[PDB]
């Protein structure tokens, strides 16, 4: 999701009703500024049948 | 005899703090020029003996 020919999906919010873009304080900004990278994990997935 | 019963509890790994300050820097320059024109006029008397 999406298919093979389309661009990826964007996430930038954290509410239930989308507002309040994700913040980062000053030390994490200076660590991310100097070459480092974040890692993304998946904990669980809910769905339907 | 034994009961079906779930028991849970949570545990702290780390804690991260993030402050709130509003720093500010300013930088300025200035250039000025002035002229002056004036005129005086004086009188003198005197007596010696």
């Amino acid at each position: 999701y999406p298919k093979k020919g389309l661009s990826p999906l964007a996430l930038n919010t954290m509410d239930q009703f989308s507002s309040r873009l994700i913040p980062i304080n000053y030390d994490q900004l200076k660590k991310l500024d100097a070459g480092k990278q974040i890692k993304l994990e998946t904990t669980q997935v809910s769905g339907n049948f | 005899l034994v009961a079906a019963y779930p028991i849970v509890g949570v545990g702290m790994e780390k804690l991260i703090i993030s402050t709130n300050e509003h720093a500010s820097t300013d930088q300025g320059k200035t250039v000025s020029r002035a002229t002056t024109n004036s005129k005086t006029e004086s009188n003198t008397a005197g007596v010696s003996v």
